RNA sequence: CAUUGGAGGGCAAGUCUGGUGCCAGCAGCCGCGGUAAUUCCAGCUCCAAUAGCGUAUAUUAAAGUUGCUGCAGUUAAAAAGCU
RNA sequence: UUGGGUUCCGGGGGGAGUAUGGUUGCAAAGCUGAAACUUAAAGGAAUUGACGGAAGGGCACCACCAGGAGUGGAGCCUGCGGCUUAAUUUGACCAACACGGGAAACCUCACCCGGCCCGGACACGGACAGGAUUGACAGAUUGAUAGCUCUUUCUCGAUUCCGUGGGUGGUGGUGCAUGGCCGUUCUUAGUUGGUGGAGCGAUUUGUCUGGUUAAUUCCGAUAACGAACGAGACUCUGGCAUGCUAACUAGUUACGCGACCCAGCGGUCGGCGUAACUUCUUAGAGGGACAAGUGGCGUUCAGCCACCCGAGAUUGAGCAAUAACAGGUCUGUGAUGCCCUUAGAUGUCCGGGGCUGCACGCGCGCUACACUGACUGGCUCAGCGUGUCCUACGCCGGCAGGCGCGGGUAACCCGUUGAACCCCAUUCGUGAUGGGGAUCGGGGAUUGCAAUUAUUCCCCAUGAACGAGGAAUUCCCAGUAAGUGCGGGUCAUAAGCUUGC
């Protein structure tokens, strides 16, 4: 019987959540954190069809 | 053998009526074996044990 | 480039370490080994006698266990049934 | 310190006084007489134990006698074997078996089926701020609202991770490696040195002929003398004190009111209040009993029997020696050696199951077989002891229960603990009956996260064996056996058990 491995972390690189242009922009590229823990730093997830917040344990669903 | 005559030496020595040392174990082999070290008076029974003898 | 035998006791010299687990084995004799082996198989140490040292067998001392010096014979082996 | 003369004869045990040969005899047999082989002892004397279907003494209801209640028969409860099972975890065989304080729904908990976790210190090296690593909604997945995994992307930011090294945990193994604690021999009276004597010594005397005692308890004898422990004393407790100390968290009596009864400085009052008081309650201090007194018996000692007086002329326990036992416990322990395991864990958590499984055998118990009873009323009495959980009172419900208000961290409240049996009156009438209440159906409450394999509780129905128990065998002599109920322990729920009253 066949032990399961474990949850192997996928190694990413750098965040590149922002973008810059004309020498000198901002954009906030992922969405905006409605509570006040988290605010201004932690930003939304981009899943295929909702945002979510990985510390405040928030989710919208758009549909 | 050494040890346990010289702290029964002691303890009659320094003003006591009688004393006891038993040293029950391993001591030779892998047999357990007691050894009792016995000098004077000693009660065993009754009421006068419970404040004339002190164990340990 | 020094071996040959040993290290429980007789009997000089370890309750060292590792393996084996009444097995393989040792052991003249008593004995040791069935999972903490002072005794096996090894390493380390140590002992003995040493250019020699174990082992088998005959034999002598030990043996006042063949007794002349010197043994025993009530119950241990043994004085004849009696003359 | 070994020599009077002389004959026969032995040389570890067995084989074996066998084999063969010779000889004697009617025979039976006698005499003479090997070996191979086998074996580390066989044997003699004395010592201490142990045992004796050996003898003397003495003792015990864990022995008997005289008996009582029983158990063994029945149903049920609960423990053990066995069977069965995925697992039915395991220890123990007088001195194991209602034992592990072991009354397991889960936890306990080990066993089984599964799933997480790291709670792997520290040391080194590899990694790593361009980032070590950590946690996650929603889907897939799963018993699961375990990001356990997978899809998915956000998140913490040096705490960790990877690799050897090394630790740690363990209700894993080993009680025949041990500690400690228990139990037992062993509830009986037994045990030991010093110095002296007796023996080559192991050892012995002391520690005994006799009398006496529950007792190696005493008297008395005497190569022993003087001591030591156990016994005894002692401790708690029982039983008595109209004397002492003392009482609004104990009462009594008196008195004052108050109810009620039928007239009294009458009768009852756990109705109420305060005057003297400790008798009753509490608990301190002392007292008391010593075989003292009398009479017997006795070495006239030790002591024993009887009687007086007295609450009492042996209340009941606790403690308890030397030497032990391969007694039990590693499943009580951060008591512990060694071994085993150590991340896909024998660590640990979570979920479910099991420890209850039923052709059968046994042990401790419970309830019974009824009339010396059951039923339905009525009447009237406890004692230990517990409580932050124990409970008063008022409403609700037929019952279990519920809902309100209070009290008690307690000689204050529950609680004057209005307990059972008993006692008195009913109904029954010798019939497995109204005896017995197993089994089982249906409903109702409560505890808890969860009640199914019924947790308990209540109601209505159901109404089994059992008519005193074979061979066997347990326990017991005074407030004892037995009947009878009530606390404590275990306990969220809770006693057919045990421990106390
Ligand atoms: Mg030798
Ligand atoms: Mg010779
Ligand atoms: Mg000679
Ligand atoms: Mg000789
Ligand atoms: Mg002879
Ligand atoms: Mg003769
Ligand atoms: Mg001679
Ligand atoms: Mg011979
Ligand atoms: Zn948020």
């Amino acid at each position: 019987k066949k032990n399961k491995h474990k949850r192997k972390k996928v190694k990413l690189a750098v965040l590149k959540y922002y973008k810059v242009d004309e020498n000198g922009k901002i954009s906030r590229l992922r969405r905006e954190c409605p509570s006040d823990e988290c605010g201004a730093g932690v930003f939304m997830a981009s899943h295929f069809d909702r945002h979510y917040c990985g510390k405040c344990c928030l989710t919208y669903c758009f549909n | 053998r050494r040890a346990c005559y010289g702290v029964l030496r002691f303890i009659m020595e320094s003003g006591a009526k009688g004393c006891e040392v038993v040293v029950s174990g391993k001591l030779r082999g892998q047999r357990a074996k007691s050894m009792k070290f016995v000098d004077g008076l000693m009660i065993h029974s009754g009421d006068p044990v419970n404040y004339y003898v002190d164990t340990a």
